[PDB]
């Protein structure tokens, strides 16, 4: 789930 | 910004440039570290995840490490399509949620 967890602090940045 | 990145950097094509962030044990020091490109004018993009691998599409010049409370993201053969801006991103233990550096411009020349 690294892939997916990561997407998701991109979701949280912008 | 939880974690601390250098504001600015620059080099000349094909060079190595190095973008070192420092965190503390919370974050850093305990969870991997993300990198986020934003490029002129476009909405931004994963980089690289894991500390050190590469998201679906991205240009192999890129690398990246972690050792300690600091990490740091390695573009070689710097390309005129390198000069953005790019983020340090990770999971913080302490105040259970995302933290990110203030963010390290490129320039080429």
């Amino acid at each position: 789930e690294k892939l997916m967890k990561a997407f998701e602090s991109l979701k949280s940045f912008q | 910004p939880v974690l601390t990145q250098s504001p600015s950097v620059s080099a000349a094509p094909r060079q190595r440039v190095t973008i070192s962030v420092s965190g503390s044990n919370s974050n850093i020091g305990s969870n991997t570290v993300n990198w986020i490109q934003q490029l002129p004018g476009r909405a931004p993009e994963l980089l690289m995840y894991d500390d050190d691998l590469l998201a679906p599409g991205v240009s192999d010049r890129f690398s990246g490490s972690r050792s300690g409370t600091s990490a740091s993201l390695t573009i070689s053969g710097l390309q005129s399509e390198d000069e953005a801006d790019y983020y340090a991103a990770t999971w913080d233990d302490s105040l259970n949620g995302w933290v990110f550096g203030g963010g390290t411009k490129v320039t080429v020349l």
